[PDB]
RNA sequence: AGGGGAUCGAAGAUGAUCAGAUACCGUCGUAGUCUUAACCAUAAACUAUGCCGACUAGGGAUCGGGUGGUGUUUUUUUAAUGACCCACUCGGCACCUUACGAGAAAUCAAAGUCUUUGGGUUCUGGGGGGAGUAUGGUCGCAAGGCUGAAACUUAAAGGAAUUG
RNA sequence: GCGGUAAUUCCAGCUCCAAUAGCGUAUAUUAAAGUUGUUGCAGUUAAAAAGCUCGUAGUUGAACUUUGGGCCCGGUUGGCCGGUCGGAUUUCCAACGGGGCCUUUCCUUCUGGCUAACCUUGAGUCCUUGUGGCUCUUGGCGAACCAGGACUUUUACUUUGAAAAAAUUAGAGUGUUCAAAGCAGGCGUAUUGCUCGAAUAUAUUAGCAUGGAAUAAUAGAAUAGGACG
RNA sequence: GGAUAGUGGCCUACCAUGGUUUCAACGGGUAACGGGGAAUAAGGGUUCGAUUCCGGAGAGGGAGCCUGAGAAACGGCUACCA
């Protein structure tokens, strides 16, 4: 306050102000990898479904949609990238 | 504030706010001017040696003085951190 | 930015609405409403000549207590009836009925001048001489 | 809805030095913005100021010293003949020793004294002292 | 304007004092005069291809062409061989030292080797009396249609 | 913000500087070119697909990975339909309300809200024809609107 | 114009009270009060405070959305949930303290960034009374609504605060 | 606001004030008036935000497209000397402007008329040890504009200039004895004429002519009916 | 085409349905001739110009016309009204 760094801002205080109020604007959403060890291979999902995602072959069901973040289905694993 | 052929005319050069390098001006009543003197080897507050600041009755007011002077200090060198330019 | 429409193209609205707006001067309105002309007495002339009908006591307004001794007067060019007040202590036995009287105003922009209600002119000539004259010594009333 | 980006730029430094900071984030910069940063500058009422690159119309982080008592812009942007440019100078600078109008000629973005010198005239975008 | 019939009215319509001998026999029938209005303005094609007359033509008729030369947008397409067009421009107030959006409106005698289509800017130069009303003539078509063929259907 | 209503909320997606990439994303711009197609072939409209490739599959952004943005996709291959998307999804709306109108006439604020998404409709279509998407005189009528849409 | 017409209740009639008492109080009770179809278009329809945008300052609650946690409470066998707790973030209804600042003050996070006077735009006011009167137009079944003067008069009328 | 019995406002006397060959009154208008508010008003409670939203005309409207670098040319003040018999220009110098280059860079475009300019050089040299300096034709600049052909996205702004009545106004010169004025007048050999004048400025909105390319519009290529040749 | 000194709905004939307008048409008021200019001195403005120069209009009101290079003349004529 009254004298501060507005071009090299602390890394914490930056990642709790909203998406649109950091300093270049970004999004906060991820991309992960599911598997459920049925099926050898990995849909990729967007972490905010919206649509309720289903598997390569079989349907069966990955996560359904919520007000934000897809909760993801009973047993399953994700990486993130 | 020179004149014609070089001779300063206008008395009284006014003081500077450290902080804001505002002019403080006669009737600010309220401004400070604070005195750090220099020490030496092994204690020995050296009488009549001093770092000075000056602080307009506006800073003051605004709550700012305190950490407004951390930075001015120790950018002199008379405090190790306290003080951080990031937020 | 309250109001004022700041545009560079504006200047339309702008003329405009102070055209609208200077209706609300009370002299504005009058001289374009030629109220002059039209309404009041004189016809917008400096003066006006009548002559008197009757001779009024008026009395004045309060908190004071009077008798303000103006004249009925019949402006020639109008035929307009104007009472108009005669000044000066006496000037009320200078003037009488028929006499020709010549009236201004009272420099009150219309307007009715002291406790005197509703009078707003003064007689300044009779019988083509000027009051004044005939109030100190200067000039006499002519024969008839 | 924005209607100068010029505008907003002007108000916001100033609300830092009437509250007494060194530093103002200015959004969404602009060429007329930069233009104008500059001339403040290289008469000394601002600082170092750096374009910080949004994907978007950009953002500017100006430093100022204190040594600035008000920008601002005049919002019609008015016509102004070499000889009117008397007249603007006189109604809004604080003396005639010291303080610009800055304007837009077709010689480009440039204080009024450049202005007098390069002989150009244009409409006018604001003044800073 | 005009459009076809070329003969329709109940006078012959011909070019004063071209003459084309009936004893010659010529291949091109009647023989037509032209000119260049000046001041650059292309004679167009149409006119010396046509088989139009209009005496008020700059380039086919008896008119010339000198005075202003103005731009303007076509408004009104309507009445035959002849135009409007709007002229707008901005008007200086002192007092507010800004300016208000006018415009005025120039009819002007159009020959049918123009097709003039209403929005179309077009370069019109001055003329002697040629109506009442119309001191103009259409010298040139600055526009075109502004995207009639991309009015078109779907995919 | 919010024309039609004093609502000033700031809602949107927050778009990544990184133009290019994710380069965890492999397939092709040939892969979901044919992707984008397969669905409009169904009928999806082009948002419907952004959102089902970003979900499913790994299309963060279809403009990223192919050099055009969906709509221009569709239309190179002859997809676009007759009215733009929004367009459509305004009418399919005052459609209904009106039919609710019809249905209640005691309902006042539907006619409010009526009023609203047909002015809505007529600013919408006055840019889209002045752009030339939509012809010129090209008209939104409640009495032939129910068939446009369906 | 139909219906409905329990309640309360302009009008009217009464019992009181009063010098009087056309009232206040008590009684009776028409219209009304409710509903359908259609008018009317007005309220101190008030935050007596146009709308969009930017910037300027602290604080604890709270409504809605979301995010984070080897949090609490729920037992079953851990969970899953749900309700709760704590931190942050949008977007609300408000309060609190500040006053850099504004104001004639009362007060005001706008009523601030205004003689250092220009972000965009709409509207209304120009002393009081005459008077929202006259007149014309217009809308209405009507009651009335919108538009809306002048002659003349007048030195104040008025706002906030102070002491009596 | 004074006058109802000691009236600082009336009626007089004395004395005094302001302006003075003039001074008062009436009417109008201007300044005072930021009470008409573009500059520049005000609208919670003093006059004043339409009960509310929609909405056409009107006004207004985010950001982004040659930026940066290198060299050349010659101007006008000002500094330190002055060479000189108050002003002079070269070298030293900063400063501020103008022109033109080359950096991927239409300059409308060919078809020659033209060349003023060097990549030239043909000789060498006035002269400070030589790129300080220009005369000078035999291979080698286009734009400086002639004129013919063929074509050209529209504007706003701003610069300079032309076309421009006089009197008025601003203003220079001139001692109408001063002055308002006027455009006169001033010099000898006043016996035989000599002589400076009779400026300059404003003159805008529109039209015209020229330079600028920031600001702000406008048009362009998507069913390719694109651009080049 | 006629008429004009001559362009032109100037007029006539035939033909068409056009022209202006909230960027205020049309209509009304003007105690309105327009301009060079005048008054008021921070600037911006406000107000005024019948009137010594320029332009236009008129000769009690209207219309008509002879003469003439030139007048729809009035210190010319003819008629009607006053
Ligand atoms: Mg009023
Ligand atoms: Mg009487
Ligand atoms: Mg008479
Ligand atoms: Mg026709
Ligand atoms: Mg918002
Ligand atoms: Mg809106
Ligand atoms: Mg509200
Ligand atoms: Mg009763
Ligand atoms: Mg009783
Ligand atoms: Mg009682
Ligand atoms: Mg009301
Ligand atoms: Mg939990
Ligand atoms: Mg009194
Ligand atoms: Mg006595
Ligand atoms: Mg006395
Ligand atoms: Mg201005
Ligand atoms: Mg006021
Ligand atoms: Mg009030
Ligand atoms: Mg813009
Ligand atoms: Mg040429
Ligand atoms: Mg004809
Ligand atoms: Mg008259
Ligand atoms: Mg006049
Ligand atoms: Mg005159
Ligand atoms: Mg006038
Ligand atoms: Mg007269
Ligand atoms: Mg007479
Ligand atoms: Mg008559
Ligand atoms: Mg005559
Ligand atoms: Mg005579
Ligand atoms: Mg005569
Ligand atoms: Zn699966």
């Amino acid at each position: 306050v009254l004298v501060q760094d507005l071009l090299h801002p602390t890394a914490a205080s930056e990642a709790r102000k909203h998406k649109l109020k950091t300093l270049v604007q970004g999004p906060r959403s991820y991309f992960l990898d599911v598997k459920c060890p049925g099926c050898l291979n990995i849909t990729t999902v967007f972490s905010h479904a919206q649509t309720a995602v289903t598997c390569e072959s079989c349907s069966t069901i990955l996560c359904t949609p919520t007000g934000g973040k897809a909760k993801l289905s009973e047993g399953t694993s994700f990486r993130r990238k | 504030m020179e004149n014609d052929k070089g001779q300063l005319v206008e008395l009284y050069v006014p003081r500077k706010c450290s902080a804001t390098n505002r002019i403080i001006k006669a009737d600010d009543h309220a401004s400070v001017q604070i005195n750090v003197a220099k020490v030496d080897e092994e204690g020995r507050a050296i009488p009549g040696e001093y770092v000075t600041y000056a602080l307009s009755g506006y800073v003051r007011s605004r709550g700012e003085s305190d950490d407004s002077l951390n930075r001015l200090a120790q950018n002199d060198g008379l405090l190790k951190n306290v003080w951080s330019y990031s937020r | 930015g309250k109001g004022k429409p700041r545009g560079l193209n504006s200047a339309r609205k702008l003329r405009v609405h102070r055209r609208n707006n200077r209706w609300a001067e009370n002299n504005y309105k009058k001289r374009l409403l030629g109220t002059a002309f039209k309404s009041s007495p004189f016809g917008g002339s400096s003066h006006a000549k009548g002559i008197v009908l009757e001779k009024l006591g008026i009395e004045s307004k309060q908190p004071n207590s009077a008798i303000r001794k103006c004249v009925r007067v019949q402006l020639i060019k109008n035929g307009k009836k104007v009472t108009a007040f005669v000044p000066n202590d006496g000037c009320l036995n200078f003037v009488d009925e028929n006499d020709e009287v010549l009236l201004a105003g009272f420099g009150r922009k219309g307007k009715a001048k002291g406790d005197i209600p509703g009078v707003r002119f003064k007689v300044v000539k009779v019988s083509g001489v000027s009051l004044l004259a005939l109030w100190k010594e200067k000039k006499e009333k002519p024969r008839s | 809805t924005r209607s100068s980006v010029l505008a907003d730029a002007l108000n916001a430094i100033n609300n830092a030095e009437k509250t007494g900071k060194r530093q103002v984030l200015i959004r969404p910069s602009s060429k007329v913005i930069i233009k104008f940063l500059q001339v403040m500058q290289k008469h000394g009422y601002i600082g170092e100021f750096e374009y910080i690159d949004d994907h978007r119309s950009g953002k500017i982080v100006v430093q100022l010293n204190g040594r600035l008592n008000k920008c601002g812009v005049i919002s019609p942007r008015f016509n102004v003949k070499i000889g009117d440019i008397e007249k603007w100078t006189a109604n809004l600078l604080p003396a005639r020793q010291f303080g610009y109008v800055i304007l837009t000629t077709s010689a480009g973005i440039m204080d009024h004294e450049e202005a007098r010198r390069k002989h150009v005239s244009g409409k006018i975008l604001g003044f800073v002292y | 304007s005009t459009e076809l019939t070329v003969q329709s009215e109940r006078a012959f319509q011909k070019q004063p004092h071209i003459f084309n001998n009936p004893k010659v026999k010529t291949s091109k029938r009647t023989k037509r005069w032209y000119k260049n209005a000046g001041l650059g303005f292309k004679t167009p094609k149409t006119a010396i291809e046509g088989s139009y007359i209009d005496k008020k033509c700059p380039f086919t008729g008896l008119v010339s062409i000198r005075g202003k030369i103005l731009t303007g947008t076509v408004v009104s397409t309507k009445m035959h061989r002849t135009i409007v067009i709007r002229r707008a421009y901005l008007h200086y107030i002192p007092k507010y030292n800004r300016y208000e959006k006018r415009h005025k409106n120039v009819p002007v005698h159009v020959s049918p080797a123009f097709r003039v289509q209403v929005g179309d800017i077009v370069t019109v130069g001055q003329c002697r009396p040629i109506s009442k009303t119309v001191r103009f003539n259409v010298v040139k078509v600055s526009a075109a249609a502004g995207k009639a063929n991309k009015q078109f259907a779907k995919f | 913000g919010r024309m039609h209503s004093a609502g000033k909320g700031i809602s949107s997606s927050a778009i990544p500087y990184s133009r290019n990439a994710p380069a965890w994303f492999k397939l092709s711009s040939e892969s979901v070119i044919e992707q984008i197609v397969k669905y409009a072939r169904k009928g999806l409209t082009p948002s419907q697909i952004g959102v089902l490739l970003r979900d499913a599959h790994g299309v963060t952004q279809a403009r990223v990975i192919t050099g055009n943005k969906i709509m221009r996709i569709l239309k190179s291959n002859g997809l676009a339909p007759e009215i733009p998307e929004d367009l459509y999804y305004l009418i399919k709306k005052a459609v209904s309300v009106r039919k609710h109108l019809e249905r209640n006439r005691k309902d006042k604020d539907a006619k409010f809200r009526l009023i609203l998404i047909e002015s809505r409709i007529h600013r919408l279509a006055r840019y889209y024809r002045t752009v030339a998407v939509l012809p010129p005189n090209w008209k939104y009528e409640s009495a032939t609107a129910s068939a446009l849409v369906n």
